[PDB]
């Protein structure tokens, strides 16, 4: 159920539009936290896993043709 | 740092054999005996080791299920969770998890043809910080995975052989893909 | 008790249900391998579910003179005439 | 069980890279103040069996 992926990364799409340079440097590292947390790398690691699923549900379809 | 396609390597892994240590590799001698024997190199300056049958080559490597297609029917850097081909040095068969038993999970040697799920082997990593997909690193440690008998690559205390336990085996390079010319060491 | 033998029989009853994947009959296979639990549990004449399971695992995991050798069901038609019992109510399981 | 057990050796498999991470003020503060406060008391206890068996110590 993809909906919610889509309200979370429209979320954090909508946290940076407009160029916001101090907040992406903040979603890199947030330097005045305790815990220093890198969304992007994040976000790297689900579009990742997210390709993999998807191209594997290929190889469910490569033979198939239609 | 990355493992590839045509990546000569030998399968060594640790074992604390007489309190440790003893690092040994897998080293199947082919033409004579399709059974796989480990074969200890800690020695080094003492009893050298017989690296010459020691090689692996890693012929090909795919996705699980990319396997699952071409059995139905470019270096590419190995990727964790792919299942890869392994192919002997030597004898050029290809090794797999051979249907035999020595007391009930399969002993591991060479098969004739790369046809066949055996001859495949997906690799697992142990660690937790690498990740299904993510590019295979020299001296890195990982579990093999027969795609036959869906039995690890073990060791057995000893003798290898296909298990239901799980064992480390490091992926160490021998060599890349060495300039037209140009001596190497493990040529003959 | 002989709780652990019907854990076993529940077990191999598990694994007697289970038939791409072709290579899980011989994941199955390497668990025929069976054989001795029936006749065993023939000679134990409690019965009935144990050996169930293991000739629901033997149909459906696994030629005609091996089928021969499987005879022993002759075990259980003894069994029947020891109704004239709870040893009864096991004939009939074996029917099926 | 999870009791991985750590001690010294000649070599060593590669994630055992061990990534540090800052403690909070209020955490160590607390966490010396376990120690101050251990060390006072384990004493103030030993001082408290000494008279236990002898009819006649921090305060």
């Amino acid at each position: 159920d993809d909906e919610f992926t889509q309200d979370l990364f429209r979320f954090l799409q909508l946290l940076c539009e407009g160029h916001n340079n101090d907040f992406q440097n903040y979603l890199r590292t947030q330097t005045g936290n305790t815990t220093t947390i890198n969304i992007i790398i994040c976000t790297v690691d689900y579009l990742l896993r997210l390709q993999e699923s998807i191209s594997d549900f290929y190889w469910y379809y490569s033979g198939k043709d239609v | 740092q990355f493992l590839r396609t045509d990546d000569e390597v030998v399968l060594q892994c640790s074992a604390t054999v007489l309190k440790e240590q003893l690092k040994l590799c897998l080293a199947a001698e082919g033409f004579g005996n399709r059974l796989c024997f480990l074969e200890p190199t800690s020695n080094a300056q003492n009893v050298p080791p017989d690296l010459a049958i020691c090689c692996f080559t890693l012929e090909q490597s795919l996705s699980v299920r990319a396997l699952q297609e071409m059995l139905a029917n470019g270096h590419r850097t190995l990727l964790y969770g792919h299942a890869i081909l392994l192919r002997h040095a030597h004898s050029r068969m290809y090794l797999s998890c051979l249907t035999t038993s020595r007391k009930l999970a399969f002993d591991v040697g060479l098969q004739e043809d790369a046809t066949g799920e055996a001859c495949w082997w997906t690799m697992h990593p142990a660690s937790k910080q690498r990740s299904e997909g993510e590019k295979v690193r020299v001296g890195d440690d990982l579990i093999l995975v027969s795609v036959s008998s869906e039995r690890y690559l073990h060791l057995s205390t000893l003798q290898v052989d296909a298990s239901f336990m799980q064992t480390l085996w490091n992926m160490n390079p021998i060599c890349s893909c060495c300039e037209e010319g140009y001596v190497t060491g493990g040529h003959v | 008790g002989h709780a652990i033998m019907s854990f076993y029989a529940a077990l191999i009853d598990l694994l007697g249900r289970c038939a791409e994947a072709l290579r899980i009959r011989a994941i199955l296979r390497s668990l025929l391998d069976d054989l001795v639990g029936i006749i065993s549990l023939p000679l134990q004449i409690f019965v009935p579910d144990h050996k169930a399971s293991m000739v629901l695992f033997l149909d459906r995991v696994y030629n005609q003179d091996f089928l021969l050798h499987v005879l022993v069901g002759f075990l259980p038609d003894m069994r029947a005439a020891a109704s004239l019992t709870e040893m009864a109510l096991a004939l009939n399981r074996y029917l099926c | 069980v999870l009791k991985k057990k750590a001690i010294l050796h000649q070599e060593g498999h590669m994630d055992d890279a061990l990534f540090l991470t800052r403690c909070q003020q209020e955490e160590s503060q607390a966490a010396r103040m376990i120690h101050s406060t251990a060390g006072l008391y384990n004493q103030f206890i030993k001082g408290l069996d000494s008279f236990s068996g002898k009819p006649r110590l921090p305060i």
